[PDB]
RNA sequence: UAAAUAGGCUCCACGAGGGUUCAGCUGUCUCUUACUUUUAACCAGUGAAAUUGACCUGCCCGUGAGGCGGGCAUAACACAGCAA
RNA sequence: UCUAGAGUCCAUAUCAACAAUAGGGUUUACUGGAUCAGGACAUCCCGAUGGUGCAGCCGCUAUUAAAGGUUCGUUUGUUCAACGAUUAAAGUCCUCGUGAUCUGAGUUCAGACCGGAGUAAUCCAGGUCGGUUUCUAUCUACUUUAUUCCUCCCUGUACGAAAGGACAAGAGAAAUAAGGCCUACUUCACAAAGCGCCUUCUAAAUGAUAUCAUCUCAACUUAAUACCCACACCCACCCAAGAACAGGGUU
């Protein structure tokens, strides 16, 4: 029972009529695509039509490293390293342009948000392009990846070491010193976790998009 | 900067006594039309407030007599029975809170 | 600028603000009824219900477990959140807290607030009922009751 | 004195008069739904130089939608809420101008509006609206109050303009309000980061009027011009108008055909007075798309 | 965003650069009217203590969806009548050049890679 | 340095001394943005000081300027800003 | 203003010498920068027109035009100048314009050093390093009045002595300015924002004074809509509305 985050919608004031014509052209639009099921993690090809050319079709592999957005627009982010230079694409799923998605490797890491691989060593996000497959049992639940990372060394991009981020994917011991483990918890936030007013219980709407997609077949 | 002159009464009384300035006459109260005292709408009238908290003070002055020092939330219901009223037979198995002045007439 | 920002801004800082309504809440629970600054006790309301909401499940659960952790300070009141009050609303699905306004602070007049969790023992609040049903405009709209029903 | 509606009824009657009041707004608003059965006036085949009547629709949110050639195109979703023509004032009742129309839009509660509005939508039979409009029309646009008026009314392939109360950011300075570059930080800028520089020249002893300086920003009326109408959604009422639309969502904006001096023609193959969906003509679909609008449930587009 | 004194990493087997120098290649103009350069956009490398035209072909600031969003402010050298100096490029090149005219053309026959 | 009026009796060590440079770093900046705290604005209590000829205290042009002249404008009144 | 001197011929295509008629200053010897800018035109660009020795884009001068715009840097600070890269352009001046908005240098604050003058104290309209101006706003005044460029068709016609190479009309793309939004990216996350997105409207014809002629200080005929818009409520709650008051909603 996977419900894409794409249909779950933002917590806001928008009306629900908004949400509901959303879902339909949404709906409307994976009868003619197959949006498979993906994790951030996941490896994917993604197959679309070059507007430039005179119609022909580009193919890139790469490693889903953030998924965002709702709506028809949301979109999910493939990096990935070619000859040494690494390249990130930004794709929008209910694009008229993407052909097709292939997950050509079904997995999820510990992290919900992999950017960190902008910082980790470059082998930790190169992957071939011409990559087969992987089959995977049906009745099985996805598999976790562990794979803590080893990171370039000193500047950062976005500084992850702090609680705010919540990153369990980094090996922290090696490149951060044990005192700057220090001045980087006290900004800890103990309260923030046990905050009851600031959980979006998205139980109640799940189920009513779930009677929507099965209801539009 | 600093004043380069003194206002005059007059001008201060046209700040002082502007309608902005001024108390407004309230537009919301009335008289409890069982109990017979002043109220705004949408607030409890005060003697009733203060001889509901009087009660609750008692009630509760007998809760710490009982329950003997802190820590010791109860870990079932309570019931506050006065003068000769037996436990009724839904409060069994509550706390009992015994006070020696008949239930007032409000308290149902 | 503050469009769509639901929380208040109270204390020291967000700490101090979970501090706070953890005390209001905390003494909510001891007591069932306290009376603080209305502002306070409207921010405190929705972690009241929500805390209650986290009893129900029990004490069996750990997730409920740690939170009243959190939230309760004497922890002679975890029983009683797990054994009187989520017990208490079995039935109630939503709304186990009643909140009025009582006359201002006498020192500072500060708009005040007496809450509730609905059901105790103490003495009852002096609600505000509605018009008796016999008043002339109410008898007036039950001659449109029979009327209306007959026609239709 | 001072009171409201439900004040003095009592327990077991609010929801008899909520009720009632509602069951009366849904039979009114549905012995509306046919304005040719009722009593029309002429329908005057359109020629140049005409002008007709626009709606007042609430703003839903916002989407993309792509084209054939490969763009991207936000849109944003105007629904066309109980929109009902209200008033008729007449050429010279005006004094010169145009013939004009009173629209109003997105029914409201009966109990918070004041006594003369109630008696003008009494004699009307229709439950009050939230915003009244004008619109200036020619007289062959007239269309009788009481008729309603329908998402159809545009039609996919014109240009619409839209106008709304802006989102009201509060009392803002200077460069949040009139994008001032402020002064520079440190190198000691004491007390001067955001602060407006000089307000007015030192010969003349006063500042002149319309300086741009600190105060009130947004929460005013504005128009957008030349918004473009890709689709339609005749079941809900939806319009969908390229670009965005001032106002926030859930506020009522007033639409109406482009007045730039380049769309002053293609009001030919609009419905004219406006759309009657009880005329019966070969009944509009779900949804009405542009020519240049890769619709969903379309082959995914090829650039040979 | 290839604005004025940024510095970029030429890409084109740079019969030119490539070489060792104590400085790195920095741009100190940019061929629009705003300072900000985006892909395509040709602009002026101080290198090797001398002015060389450049043309960016890749950048670290996200752009629009479908174009590729590299990590590292890639440039061709080109001289000044449009010929690109160098004779090869290996690091991927966007097919976003294609697209809104200027000289590209040139500069697509002499790569071998895209993305 | 792309560009330079700047920098380039011997004599280790030292300098919150003065000038210059490499590399990095960063909201110093291109170009600002969000949140928090104090201040703030409102309610309640307590309650100053510089300043003050009188004021029923407008704009433009001229004279030599709120106050003169010639034109213009002009129902009264708080509140928060700004600094000509 | 006389052209008089030149310019391969010729004052008027250019300088145009003296002078004359005009508007404007010359103090030493025996005050910039940031911020916001108001204004004039004696116009740098964009716009319109005349002649050309431009046979043509551009050049040159001349008339008209002030709605709009008028870049970023290295060295340095009597404030300029030089230099690099651009640009359609990097305009000339008035109000340091603007220091109860902020800053720096000074020139003139006590410390110290170097050079000149002096018996010395000390001087020096010299060169270096360092160095504190505070303000709670009483009154006035005020706080919601689309351009440019590039590319391409139209093509290399006319113009043109070869050579080069036009209008009128459209179509794309970018930036800037104003106004607005948050679907995506981005900072973030019930929202606010930009680095993102959307919209922007003096040559002729007839012809007299002077019967031909003559464009006429002759008669006579030709070359912005939009936006707002409901007399009479206000206790309470909520709000995309808000400093308070106001405003929207409470079916
Ligand atoms: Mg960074
Ligand atoms: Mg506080
Ligand atoms: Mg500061
Ligand atoms: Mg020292
Ligand atoms: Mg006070
Ligand atoms: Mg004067
Ligand atoms: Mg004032
Ligand atoms: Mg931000
Ligand atoms: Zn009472």
């Amino acid at each position: 029972r996977f419900l894409s985050p794409e249909f779950i919608p933002r917590r806001g004031r928008t009306d629900p009529l908004k949400f509901q014509i959303e879902r339909k052209d949404m709906l409307e639009r994976r009868k003619v695509l197959h949006i498979p099921e993906f994790y951030v993690g996941s490896i994917l090809r993604v197959t679309t039509a070059d507007p430039y050319a005179s119609g022909k079709i580009s193919q890139f592999l790469g490693i889903c490293i953030q998924r965002s957005g709702r709506g028809l627009g949301a979109t999910f982010i493939l990096r990935n390293v070619i000859e040494g230079q690494g390249v990130e694409i930004c794709f929008e799923l209910y694009n008229p342009r993407v052909q097709e998605i292939q997950v050509v490797k079904l997995e999820k890491r510990l992290d919900d948000s992999l950017l960190y691989l902008r910082d980790a060593l470059p082998e930790y996000s190169t992957f071939d392009v011409n990559m087969k497959p992987v089959v995977q049992e049906p009745n099985q639940k996805v598999p976790v990846n562990e794979l803590k990372v080893k990171m370039k060394p000193k500047p950062w991009s976005k500084r992850w070491e702090r609680p705010n981020f919540n990153i369990k994917g980094i090996r922290f011991d090696l490149c951060l010193t044990e005192q700057q483990m220090k001045e980087a918890q006290k900004w800890n936030q103990p309260w923030l976790e046990f905050d009851m007013m600031r959980e979006y219980d998205t139980s109640k709407i799940e189920a009513a998009i779930w009677k929507e997609i099965e209801a539009s077949k | 900067a600093a004043p380069k002159n003194r206002r005059t009464i007059e001008v201060n009384r046209c700040r002082r006594r502007n309608p902005q300035k001024l108390i407004k006459v309230k537009n919301n109260i009335d008289v409890c039309p069982e109990c017979g005292h002043l109220k705004q709408k949408h607030v409890l009238c005060a003697y009733c407030y203060e001889k509901v908290c009087k009660e609750t003070a008692e009630i509760r002055r007998q809760i710490g007599k009982q329950e003997g020092g802190p820590f010791k939330a109860p870990t079932i219901e309570t019931v506050v029975l006065y003068t000769g009223e037996t436990p009724s037979e839904q409060d069994q198995g509550k706390r009992i809170i015994e006070r020696d002045r008949k239930r007032p007439s409000w308290f149902t | 600028i503050s469009h769509g920002r639901v929380f208040r801004r109270m204390g020291l800082g967000p700490e101090s603000r979970i501090h706070l309504l953890r005390n209001l809440l905390t003494g909510l629970v001891r007591h069932e009824r306290i009376e603080a600054p209305w502002a306070r006790v409207d921010e405190m309301r929705g972690y009241a219900e929500k805390l209650i909401d986290y009893g129900k499940l029990g004490d069996t659960n750990e997730r409920a477990m740690r939170m009243a952790d959190f939230w309760l300070t004497e922890k002679d009141l975890i029983p009683k959140l797990f054994q009187v009050l989520a017990p208490r609303y079995k039935d109630q699905t939503g709304g186990y807290t009643r909140m009025l306004q009582i006359p201002n602070r006498s020192l500072d007049r500060a708009k005040m607030a007496v809450i509730e969790y609905k059901g105790n023992c103490l003495p009852p609040l002096p609600l505000p009922r509605r018009d008796s049903h016999l008043t002339l405009l109410n008898q007036l709209l039950q001659g449109l009751r029979q009327d209306l029903r007959q026609s239709q | 004195s001072g009171t409201w509606w439900d004040e003095h009824l009592s327990e077991e009657n609010v929801p008899f008069i909520k009720q009632l009041v509602s069951d009366e707004d849904k039979a009114q608003l549905a012995s509306k739904l046919c304005p040719l059965k009722d009593e029309p006036w002429p329908i005057h085949p359109w020629e140049p130089g005409s002008f007709r009547v626009g709606l007042i629709a609430l703003k839903l949110g916002m989407m993309p939608l792509w084209t054939k050639d490969g763009q991207k195109h936000v849109v944003t979703l105007l629904q066309v809420q109980d929109c009902h023509v209200l008033k008729y004032t007449s050429k010279e009742n005006c004094n010169g101008k145009m013939a004009t129309l009173s629209v109003g839009g997105k029914t409201v509660s009966r109990f918070r509006k004041a006594t003369s509005i109630l008696e003008f939508y009494r004699e009307l039979g229709l439950p009050p609206k939230q915003t009244v409009k004008i619109f200036n029309i020619t007289d062959n646009a007239a269309i009788k109050p009481g008729t309603p008026l329908y998402a159809a009314h545009f039609r996919p392939g014109q240009y619409v303009d839209v106008t709304a109360k802006t989102i009201g950011k509060g009392f803002q300075g200077v460069m949040k309000r009139w994008g001032f570059k402020g002064q520079p930080a440190t190198h000691g800028q004491t007390k001067t980061h955001r602060r407006p520089g000089a307000v007015a020249t030192g010969d003349i002893g006063r500042v002149w009027p319309g300086t741009k300086m600190p105060g009130k920003m947004g929460n005013i009326y504005r128009t957008e011009y030349g918004l473009k109408v890709w689709r339609i959604n005749t079941k809900h009422n939806i319009i969908y108008v390229n670009g965005s639309v001032p106002g926030h969502k859930n506020c009522l904006v007033k639409v109406k055909d482009s007045k730039l001096p380049a769309y002053k023609d293609l009001g030919k193959n609009l419905p004219f007075p406006t759309y009657f969906p009880d005329g019966d003509e070969e009944e509009l679909p779900e949804d009405l798309y542009d020519e240049n609008v890769c619709q969903p449930g379309a082959p995914s587009i090829t650039f040979a | 965003a290839i604005q004025k004194m940024t510095r970029v990493r030429v890409v084109d087997n740079s019969a030119l650069g490539n070489s060792p120098y104590h400085r790195a290649p920095r741009c100190i103009h940019v061929y629009k009217k705003n300072g900000v350069g985006k892909v395509g956009d040709q602009i002026l490398l101080a290198i090797k203590g001398q002015k060389k035209k450049a043309l960016i072909v890749g950048h670290c600031m996200p752009g629009p969806r479908m174009t590729p969003r590299f990590d590292s402010n890639n440039v061709v050298l080109i001289e000044d009548n449009g010929n690109p100096v160098g004779t090869r490029i290996k690091t991927p090149i966007p097919t976003s050049l294609r697209k809104r005219e200027g000289e590209y053309s040139k500069v697509l026959a002499i790569a071998q890679n895209f993305v």
